[PDB]
Formats: C-alpha cells, structure tokens, sequence
C-alpha cells in the first residue's frame, strides 16, 4: 500500500479542511490586495 | 408456433412449445393481455422448454397462458418517420400521437461491423466547452464517455452538448433514456419541442427520442439501448448520413442485465454483476461504431456507484470509448462546473500530430501545473501559504487561476447559476490557458476568472470587480 | 439428486429401443444451449478440449466431460443453436496456422484473416495447448531485446526469453511501450544481420475494433507490419476466442522459437482473457474461488507464460519474449490476477499517473520497476553507463521529498537533487520515436558524467534533442564504432568526452 | 428430439420424468393399458422382500441389480417398454423410487381415462339415499365421460353441514366456517 499526491485533500479529514481553509484565508487577503492595485491603477490612468 | 407458459419467477418466465422451439433472442408475444407484453427467449432448458425475459410487467400472467411465436427478434419501426416521435424497446410510441408509419422494421439484435469497415480517421469535435476542448477533446464519430457517480453534473453536461452540437448538425440525432428518470425525459421532450429540433406540426424534426425509463422491469431497460442503437444504426446505413448518438445512463443497461441473471442460473461474478458483464456489454458497444459506410458520434453518460471508478461496470466500460471526462465530485464541492477532473479525463486525439504543437503543449502545461498544485497541497497542510517559497506559491496562483478558468456557465445551467451561457471558440481557450500559464494576468484576483467564457470576460469581470470594491 | 440427461426427451428415445439408430460416439443433440454454453448428449468418443462443430456451421470447443454430458461452449453467438441440433465431431485438438505467411497479417484467434487481403498462407499446423520447453533446452538470458526506450533500456533491462510485465492503471502509456518496442525493431530486421531480427506478435484480446484498426495504422506508418502478426480477439468475440487468442499468438511464436528464429509477443491484456476464461467457467458451473475467477487460472496464466524460453545452441538457439499487459485498478498489485502474473513473470514495468501527468512520460515508475535478469540483458557500454544513471537515481529517490525544500540543506543533498532531475529529464522520451543503443549510451553519457549540470532543467528536454541530431549527423564514425563493438573503448570515451564537450561549449 | 406426446396431468420430479417418458412411450403404438398392468405387477414383484432386500444394498454393482432384473422381466413376459423401462431406472440407479413412478403413472393413466377424483367430509356419516343425490349432482358437476371418484371422509371437527371438492373445485357449506363468518361479521 502506497501513498500519492494529493491525498491530504482527498481523505477531507481535519487537515483537509484546514489546508482548505489556510488556501483561502491567504487568497482572499491576496485578492483584496490586488483588487485595490487594481483600482488605483484605473484611476491614475483614467486620463 | 404456439407455447404455454410454465413459470412466472420475477421478471423470468418459462414457456413451453409442443411443437417446434423458437431460436434464442426471438421476442414471443402472450395471447390474453390487454397491453403488448413482449417476451425475449434467453435460453434453451430442454424439456421443449424456454427462458425468457419479459419486456413489461409479468403480472396477471397464468401458468397455462398461450405464446405465440413472431419467429423474429423484437423489430422496430425505422426511418425518418420515427423522428421526433418516443418510443418503447419494442419500438411502440408512448407519445400518444398515433402509429409510427414506416415501411421498415429493423430487428434490434445484429452482428457487430467487420474489422474491414473501420474508419481509422480522427479530427477534433469542438463541442464549445473550455475543459472538454482543451484536456480531453472529443472527434467526430468517436464515442464518449462521460463518467461520474449521482449529482455530478452528467445530464446537465450531455443536455449541453444536445444544445451545442444537435442543434447546429446537419445530420439526425438519437436519443435512447435507459433507466433513468421519467421526469428528465419529460423535461427533454418539451425542451426540444422548445427549441425545434421535435417538430409537432411538420416533418422537420431532427431527434428521434426511445425511453426505457427505471419504472421499467429489468428487461426493457436492458434492450432499449439496443433499440435506440438500432434506430442509429438504420441513420448511419441507409441514410448514409452523419448520426449523433446519446445515452443517459449506459450503467443502467448493464444494471438490468445483472438483476435478471440470478434468476437465469448463472452463479455471480465480481461483486454481485452477472458473469456475462463484458461480453454483455462489448456486444452492445461494438455496434456503435463509425464504419466507412456512415459516421456515429456516441455520448455515453456511465454512473460510477458510489464514485468508485474501479467497479466493475465502469471499470469495464472505459476500454470502449476514445474520449472520457471523469466528471469528479470532489471538483463540483468546490463549485467547479462542469466538475469535469481535468487529470482523469482522456482523449485518443489528444496528440501533437492531430490537435497541434500550441494546443497539445498548453494542454500539458496546464496538467503539469495543476498535478504540481496537488503536490504542494500536501505541504500547504502542516506549513500554511506563509511559508512557501515565493516561486511555490506563482504555482499554487496559477493553478488556483487555471482551476477556476475551467469553469463555464452553460445555457442549460441558467436556472441554477442564473448567468448567461457561454459558447467559447477552441482558439480563445488555447489562449486564454496559454496567457495564463505565461503570467500574462498574475495581477488579476482568482474570482475574476469563475465562470467566464474567454479571457477578456474574466479582464472585464475583474474590471467590474475593482470599480465596485 | 439429479441429472441434466433424465430429461424426459432422452428416456423416452431409451424405453422404445430408439437410442440404437443413433451414432452415440461421434454425433451428440443438443441439450441445452444458453449464455453461449451447450450440453451436449452423446458424443462418447470426444476428447477434451476437442473441438467440436455443430449442424449450423459453428465450431466449439467440448471442456466439461461429464458422465451424462459434454459441456462445449460455442465459438459465436448461440443464436443459432437450438435444442436438438446436431454436433459432430472434428477429431482434432484445437490448432492454428504458423509460418512467415502471417506476418504483416492481421488474424483472429483461429488463425483466419479478417483484414481482407486473401486467404491466409499457411504451410504448417500447430497446436495451440502444447507443453513449454523443459530446464534443459533453455539456457541463461543473456542477449537483449532493445525497447528502444531509454528508462526501459536503462533502468528494466529486457533480455530475450524474458517474460517482462508492463502493469500500469488505466491510460499510462502501455501499449504505448509495446508499440514503441515493436516499431523499435525495425532498424534490425531491415539490417542483415540474422541473429538480430525480431519478429513481433500483438495479441489484442478484449479491444474494441476501432482501436486495433488504429494500431494497425500506426504499425503500417512506421512500416512495421511485415514483420508483425496482429491476432485480434475484440470485444463482440465470444469467450473462447478471448480465451484462446494468448494460445494463438504464443504458438504462432513458438513456431519462430522452435525454427531457429527470435520472436517477441506482447500479450495485450492478459486481464481480459482473466475475465473470459472466468465467465466460460461460472457458466460451466465450476466452482469459484477469490473474486470469482476458477482455482486453475493461475494454471492458465501459467502455462501460457512459461513458453517464453531461450532454447540453447543444440535446440536452434531461438527465442520467445513475452511482454504481457496487465491493468491495475486504483494501484492494486496485491488483487488476484496482478498478484497471479506478478509472481509467475520475471519483472515489471511499473507505470503510474502521478508519473504521468508531472510530465514524466513514458511513466516508468523505477523503484517500483524491477527486472530479475539485469545487467545479463545488457550491452557492455549501456551497463558502464546504467550502472551510475541507477545508482544516482536511487540515491536521487532517498531525499526526493526534499525537492520542494531544497534550499537550506546540505551541498551533497543539493548535488543529489540536482543530478537527479537531470537524469529524470533525460529518461523523458517522446512518442513513437524509439531510439537506437547507441543514441541512447550518448544520451545518458552525457547525462551522467555531469556535463548537464550547468544547463537548466526546462533546457534539458532541448539539449538531449539537439544534441543528438549533432552526433547523428557529424559524428557516424563513433557511433557505429559503439555499435558494432558494443562497449565504449578508450579512445571512443575520449571521443564522446570531446563531443560533448564541444557541443555543450556553445549551446544557449 | 422425438416430439413426445404430453400426459393429461403433469406429474413433476424425478418419477414425474420417468413416468412421463413411459407414458409417451407406450402411447405411440398404444399399449397404455397392458403397460398400466404390467406396472401393477412390478409393483408387487419388486415388493418382495428377498428383491427388496437386495435391490436397496447400493453394495450390490449395478450390472448384478440389472441382470437379476432382466431375469425377472424375462421370467414375466412383459412387453419391451416395461422391461425397458425396469433397466433405465436400473441403471440410473432410480430403484428406491421406483414406486413413485408407478404411483405416478397411476394418477396419469386415471385421468388418461377420465376420473377427478371427489372428497366429501361431514360430521357424521351418511344415509345411501342422500349419497346417491350427491352422485348424481357431482356427476352434473362434471363433463362428459368424466367419470367420478368419490371419497366420503367423516371430519368431526367440522360442527355440520358438508365440503365437498371436486378436482380444484371446492364448495364449503359446513357450519365451522357459517359460525366463523358470523363470529368476525360481530367483532367488526
Ligand atoms: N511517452 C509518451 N509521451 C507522450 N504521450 C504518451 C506517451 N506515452 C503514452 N502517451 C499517450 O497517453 C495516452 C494513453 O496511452 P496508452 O493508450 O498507450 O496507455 P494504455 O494504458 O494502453 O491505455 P489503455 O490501457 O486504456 O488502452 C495515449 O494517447 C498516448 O498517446
Ligand atoms: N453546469 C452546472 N452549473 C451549476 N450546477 C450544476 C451544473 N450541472 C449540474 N449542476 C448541479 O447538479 C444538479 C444536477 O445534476 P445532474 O447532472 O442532473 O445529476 P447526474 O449528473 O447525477 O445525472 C443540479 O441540481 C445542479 O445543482
Ligand atoms: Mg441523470
Ligand atoms: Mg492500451
């Protein structure tokens, strides 16, 4: 019996979910981030 | 010839003939029903006596009853008036619109082409779906799979290729329900009458419709699939025409066959399925082919019990088909649709010499990319995003942007999304994966690229999302 | 008790004195016919695993003699055997065809062509259950069968008279090395040296029709058909003929074997003729064991696999190779018929799909991969430089978790992860373009003696390309020198050093 | 095969094989009477307790029991199907249920004949005169040459009144099933 990639997030278990969740905590903080570039970004060439 | 039923058992009954015996896989018709019950004689037990499988419900039947013999298989009504009609397996028409007038009949059981009629010819099926043209792309009169356990997306994903290709293709269609549920077929007969492709009024319609749905005994689901196969097989001979083909579920067929062989002698195989499960199934899946003579493009939607790949039943039925998409539900938890697994699914064209170098090396990229994230995800487990190398985590980006970039919206999924569907052209997915994977957009959030046609939808999405931020 | 004659169809012809007027010993009726099984009454003098032929123009093969009965089961559909029929005898065995009439023919399990390009030459009979050489006309493997691959030729060495295993899941690149191993072989059979032909033989049991017209195509493109036997036993076969094809095939090649000649058969899959071998026997009543399938299949696997053999000089010297294909499940090599084939063959080609998609294709997954033979299949020059490649390679598997880390370790720990993502990235080869012995030893020459360990991984895949058309092109001389010789002498390792280097001097 | 001619009632089993067999048999040619003796006979010859004794050792080989029995059947004289069929069952080995068989040819030749057998149960005995109107009536019961097989039981667990069947036919005026009728009609 073997082991592969990936599998942490195939069992679901508790560790599933809390790397599930330590993704997303991350990427919605980096999304914020880039959404607020991306809007000074449209302002400062608006002209 | 007239016989004598001997034994009612379930769905099996034992007829038995004073004179001659009827040859296996011929359909006897009992004498004192007031609707149509079809038997298929499935065995020879000596004694003049013959097993057979009922085509309809065997209650009410009396040891005793005559049996007349119709001296061939159940033959079905073909040709172009069967179109936009529905039928039985034993080709009657449960649309209550009177007979099906045709001066053909076609017997539902034949012999599979000769290998001197295969066509060894391949081109690429755009089919309009982001994932299916760029990881596993279809070819035209190849034969699908589209695997996946209950609630994964299989009927919406084959009611959109039904939007996508039948409705702009030339040729005829097929449409044979085995099995599944009777208000799905209602909803797909009144939403072909919608579109246009069943045409009450003239003789236009281009679908022809065979339901054997799971309210059925085991015997009509186990054949339906052979008379829907027959109808497609009659367009792709004689009409000499390109022919689409689509099943919903093919598992059932298989299904059926395994609930009347306990009764039928034979001892179990495997895990409960009948021991005849592969030939069973390659004599069906053998007929669905694109010969030199005619061309059948056959969808095939296979459920997979319990989401467990190496049953049996789909175990068996993957060496059958040129393309596969795995529709996956730990991809469809994450709100990924269609949920279809872009590292489980497959396709024979999928190579360098017939999709192209561009396509060919973006879908490797892609498939890299997210196998690289699978690997990574173990370590974000027990360190956390924190702590990845500033390289690690450009991968986990891209691959989190390319995971959701494979979502669509389809214009069947209206009432569930409530967007818009989105038919995206084979060049803008290339595209759009190869910007991707370049860095070309490493500055965009993720959710900007959820459910979105080609790229620039998911530059204006962001674009929209940024104002109201 | 019971039995399945007392039908009352039988003592009644015996009350009246009419079983005297019937042949009894070689006719029989037909009892009983379902699911593509007959019982047969009569039949007294038939053989086992005769076959027989019944009145509508099928064959079939009689495998249950029991007292009141023949159990034969049918060589097509049993649509056309009614109770009652009438079966005759054929006297013989089951047999095929053989001979160099077949190659570049695709047959079925009995030997007749279904391609459509006549009749099917034939010369010679030979029967397809004959028993496998002994421990004495074999002697030790010891020449090699050139995949063509570099992991396969690197890492699993192949010999000739080897019953190697390519078991892998589903979709890892299978038939892929069986097709790469066979069009391999055609820069030797075009050649003239004769104790270098390979003959091949594909046995397609359980596929579908489209699929095996496809690799018909493929072969015939790399034109290597007329070398080849394809039997096909597809899917809409009955049974026995998925039963029997590997039977075919391997006696096909036994024939090559026994004349002096080397052959190569590529059971493909073995896993299928499992599965039909184990419904013929539920539907002849057997009794089951684990998972369904008859205790003697093991026997059956068996008995056709230990006919690969490498008879010796006093014998013809010939030789069969067998490459049989097995499909696991999830990754169960543990289940019955992997287990069964894992312990009767002499290695494994072990291929996964996390391989297979990080980009590692072919997925020959080594560590998992073995071959018991070894360097003994192995040219002189491919061991000097396999020896180091699977050496650092093992070492390269030890502290393959630390990949992701990398940094913040020890130099020797950063050597060992540098090298062996060089070498990963030189064992990775393209489709359908095998390559000679001595592009390969260039190759992985190159790779091992860290004259790569400058270039940038993602250049490899490059360099390994590029490169190899240099030597192919200016530099004739020293590889056929490799080749013919067959080791790497001292002034052709100064050779290859100076190319190299001259090469990778200016490269970018 | 040989399309045997089927009996009027289906016997079922080994001796229902058996029987059915001989009955197709002997009525190709005819001789279903002097068969129907001959079986009369056997069943008495067999019976013997010196044959029986030796025809239920499964000890002694089958070629002795077959000899003996050819040697019975030639000191009988019988007609070739009874002497036939006395060595299939031998040889099959089908000898302990030899009197099966003969049973069940006897309830295939009555209807072969025409009989349905009649059961009639009542508390107490009856006066001729009135069994003589039940004749009567049950023959009216019945179809044309059908003759009848009456057999007057005495149940006196039934509290009066009759039961009577007539093949499958069953009619049921005993006062048990009037007073149980009644008795649920109340509890409802
Ligand atoms: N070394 C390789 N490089 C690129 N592509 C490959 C390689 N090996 C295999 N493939 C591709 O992978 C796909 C599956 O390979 P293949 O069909 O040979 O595997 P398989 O296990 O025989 O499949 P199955 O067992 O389901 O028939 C093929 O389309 C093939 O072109
Ligand atoms: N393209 C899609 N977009 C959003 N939801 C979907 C989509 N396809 C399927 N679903 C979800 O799946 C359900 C229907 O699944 P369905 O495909 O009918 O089941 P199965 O695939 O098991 O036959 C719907 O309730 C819907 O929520
Ligand atoms: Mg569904
Ligand atoms: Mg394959």
């Amino acid at each position: 019996v073997r082991s592969s990639a990936g599998a942490v997030r195939d069992a679901g278990g508790a560790f599933g979910k809390r790397e599930q969740a330590e993704e997303e905590r991350y990427f919605r903080a980096r999304a914020k981030e880039q959404l607020a570039a991306l809007k000074k970004h449209h302002e400062n060439e608006i002209s | 010839t007239t016989g004598r039923i001997v034994a009612v058992i379930g769905a099996v009954v034992d007829v038995q003939f004073d004179e001659g015996l009827p040859p296996i896989l011929n359909a006897l018709e009992v004498q004192g029903r007031e609707t149509r019950l079809v038997l298929e004689v499935a065995q020879h037990l000596g004694e003049s006596t013959v097993r057979t499988i009922a085509m309809d419900g065997t209650e009410g039947l009396v040891r005793g009853q005559k049996v007349l013999d119709s001296g061939a298989p159940i033959r079905i009504p073909v040709g172009p008036e069967t179109l936009g009609r529905i039928m039985n397996v034993i080709g009657e028409p449960i649309d209550e619109r009177g007979p099906i007038k045709t001066k053909q009949f076609a017997a539902i059981h034949a012999e599979a082409p000769e290998f001197v009629e295969m066509s060894v010819e391949q081109e690429i099926l755009v089919t309009g779906i982001k994932v299916v043209d760029l990881l596993a792309p279809y070819a035209k009169g190849g034969k699908i799979g589209l695997f996946g356990g209950a609630g994964v997306g299989k009927t919406v994903l084959i009611m959109e290729l039904i939007n996508n290709v039948a409705k702009a293709h030339g040729g005829y269609s097929v449409f044979a329900g085995v099995g599944e549920r009777t208000r799905e077929g209602n909803d797909l007969y009144h939403e072909m009458i919608e579109s246009g492709v069943i045409n009450l009024k003239d003789a236009t319609s281009k679908v022809a419709l065979v339901y054997g749905q799971m309210n059925e005994p085991p015997g009509a689901r186990a054949r339906v699939a052979l008379t829907g196969l027959t109808v497609a097989e009659y367009f792709r001979d004689q009409e000499g025409q390109d022919v689409l083909l689509f099943i919903d579920n093919i598992f059932r067929f298989t299904q059926a066959g395994s609930e009347v062989s306990a009764l039928l002698g034979r001892i179990p195989s495997a895990v409960g399925y009948q021991p005849t499960l592969a030939t069973d199934m390659g004599t069906m899946q053998e007929r669905i082919t694109t010969t030199k003579k005619g061309s059948i493009t056959s969808v095939q939607a296979i459920y997979v019990p319990a989401d467990d790949l190496t049953d049996p039943a789909p175990a068996t039925t993957f060496a059958h088909l040129d393309a596969t998409t795995v529709l996956s539900r730990a991809i469809a938890e994450l709100g990924i649709y269609p949920a279809v697994d872009p590292l489980d699914s497959t396709s024979r064209i999928m190579d360098p010499n017939i999709v192209g170098s561009e396509h060919y090396d973006v879908a490797r990229g892609v498939q890299k990319i997210l196998q690289d994230y699978k690997s990574l995800q173990d370590i974000i487990a027990i360190l956390g995003m924190d702590e990845l190398s500033e390289e690690d985590k450009l991968t986990v980006s891209r691959a989190r942007k390319i995971q959701r970039f494979l979502s669509q919206p389809f214009q069947v999924a209206e009432v569930f999304t409530g967007h818009l569907g989105k038919l995206v052209p084979l060049k803008e997915t290339i595209k759009g994966f190869q910007q991707i994977l370049a860095g070309e957009y490493d500055h965009l959030p993720e959710q900007a690229f959820y459910m979105v046609g080609p790229i620039e939808e998911a530059v204006a999405k962001a674009d929209k999302l940024a104002e109201e931020h | 008790k019971t039995g399945t004659a007392e039908v009352s169809s039988i003592l009644e012809e015996r009350i009246l004195g009419a079983d005297t007027s019937v042949d009894l010993e070689e006719t029989g009726r037909v009892l009983s016919i379902g699911d593509g099984i007959a019982r047969v009454h009569g039949l007294r003098n038939v053989q086992a695993e005769e076959m027989v032929e019944f009145s509508s123009g099928l064959k079939g093969m009689s495998l249950n003699l029991e007292p009141d009965n023949v159990g034969v089961v049918v060589f097509g559909n049993d649509k056309l055997i009614k109770e009652g029929d009438i079966v005759k005898r054929t006297g013989a065995i089951v047999d095929v065809p053989v001979g160099e009439e077949l190659l570049g023919r695709v047959v079925d399990a009995l030997g007749n062509a279904i391609d459509g390009k006549g009749p099917i030459g034939s010369k010679a009979r030979r029967r397809v259950g004959l028993k496998a050489p002994g421990i004495i006309p074999r002697i030790s493997v010891r020449e090699p069968m050139q995949t063509g691959i570099k992991a396969v030729d690197s890492l699993v060495p192949i010999g000739r008279g080897q019953r190697e295993l390519i078991i892998g899941d589903r979709q890892t690149g299978k038939t892929s090395i069986a097709i790469d191993t066979i069009i391999n072989q055609k820069r030797f059979n075009d050649g003239t040296d004769e104790k270098k032909k390979l003959y091949c033989i594909y046995v397609a049991i359980g596929q579908k029709r489209s699929t095996v017209a496809q690799l018909v195509k493929r072969l015939t493109d790399a034109d290597a058909m007329k070398y080849t036997i394809v039997v096909s036993a597809t899917a809409s076969d009955a049974a026995p003929l998925q039963y029997l094809a590997p039977y075919s095939g391997c006696s096909m090649g036994e024939y090559f074997r026994d004349n002096g000649k080397h052959a190569l058969i590529i059971y493909d899959d073995l896993s299928k003729q499992a599965v039909a071998y184990r419904q013929m026997s539920l539907l002849l009543r057997r009794p089951p064991g684990r998972e369904a399938y008859p205790g003697d299949v093991f026997y059956l696997h068996s008995r056709l696999l230990e006919r690969a053999a490498k008879m010796n000089d006093a014998f013809g010297g010939g030789s069969l190779t067998a490459l049989p294909v097995i499909e696991t499940q999830a990754g169960d090599v543990s289940a019955y018929i992997p287990t069964n084939v894992i312990s009767i063959t002499d290695g494994q080609i072990f291929l996964e799909t996390e391989l297979f998609y990080k980009g590692i294709r072919p997925a020959i997954n080594v560590g998992l991969s073995v071959s018991r033979v070894g360097s003994a299949a192995q040219t002189r020059a491919m061991k000097q430089v396999a020896g180091t490649m699977k050496l650092e390679l093992a070492q390269y598997r030890e502290v393959a978790a630390f990949a992701q880390f990398g940094s913040d370790l020890d130099a020797a720990t950063q050597q060992l992860l540098s090298r062996g993502v060089r070498l990963t990235e030189l064992l990775k080869q393209g489709q359908y373009s095998p390559m000679a012995i001595e592009e390969q030893v260039a190759v992985i020459y190159a790779g091992v003696r860290g004259y790569l360990d400058k270039l940038e991984p993602s250049k490899i895949t490059k360099f390994e390309n590029a490169f190899l058309s240099h030597v192919i092109s200016q530099h004739q001389a020293l590889l056929g020198k490799i080749r013919t010789d067959g080791k790497i002498s001292e002034e052709s390792d100064a050779k290859l050093k100076e190319i190299v280097t001259n090469f990778l001097a200016g490269f970018e | 095969f040989a399309k045997l001619v089927r009996p009027p009632v289906q016997i079922y089993g080994i001796e229902g094989r058996y029987a059915t067999a001989l009955y197709s048999a002997a009525s190709k040619q005819n001789k279903l009477e002097q068969v129907e003796k001959e079986l009369l006979r056997v069943g008495q010859i067999l019976k013997e307790p010196k044959m029986a004794a030796s025809l239920l050792n499964p000890y002694v080989k089958r070629s002795v029991k077959v000899k003996s029995l050819s040697d019975m059947t030639a000191k009988e004289k019988f007609s070739p199907l009874t002497s036939n069929l006395i060595n299939l069952l031998a040889e099959n080995g089908r000898l302990t249920n030899t009197p099966a068989v003969i049973s069940a040819f006897s309830t295939m030749m009555s209807v072969h004949r025409g009989e349905v057998p009649c059961t009639v149960t009542t508390a107490s005995a009856l006066d001729e005169a009135t069994l003589t109107e039940l004749k009567t009536v049950l023959k009216s019961f019945l179809s044309k040459g059908q003759v009848l097989k009456l057999e007057v039981k005495i149940d006196p667990s039934i509290m009066g009144g009759m039961i009577v069947r007539i093949g499958e036919k069953y009619v049921d005026m005993s006062a048990k099933t009037k007073i149980q009728k009644l008795s649920r009609a109340m509890r409802e």
